[PDB]
């Protein structure tokens, strides 16, 4: 990964499906 | 057990009666079509995009 520490330890905290169904869609 | 269900409350996997077999069951390719154009000015070309 090209991040730094810091980036590196913040996204992996920002961690908590959902495919496609009845229309929904995500771009 | 018989039925399949998930968060959503939507059934996605069915056991068969005969064999007593798990399936899967997934949507059937639904999306929305679109087209690039570089100006009607300079050309008459398109692509799409789905
Ligand atoms: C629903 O009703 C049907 C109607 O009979 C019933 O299907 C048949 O059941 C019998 C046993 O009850 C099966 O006979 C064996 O089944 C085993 C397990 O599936 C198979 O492995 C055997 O066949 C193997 O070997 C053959 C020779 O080497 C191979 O050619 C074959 O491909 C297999 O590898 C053996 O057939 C019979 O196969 C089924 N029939 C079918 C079409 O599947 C079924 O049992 C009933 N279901 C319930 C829940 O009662
Ligand atoms: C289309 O592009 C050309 C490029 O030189 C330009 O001269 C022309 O004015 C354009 N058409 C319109 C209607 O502006």
């Amino acid at each position: 990964s090209k991040r730094s520490p810091i980036e590196d330890l913040l996204f992996n905290k920002v961690t908590l499906c959902a495919q496609k169904f009845n229309g929904l869609t995500v771009l | 057990q018989q039925f399949g269900r998930d968060i959503a409350d939507t059934t996605d996997a069915v056991r068969d009666p005969q064999t007593l077999e798990i399936l899967d069951i997934t949507p059937c390719s639904f999306g929305g079509v679109s087209v690039i154009t570089p100006g009607t000015n300079t050309s008459n070309q398109v692509a799409v995009l789905y």
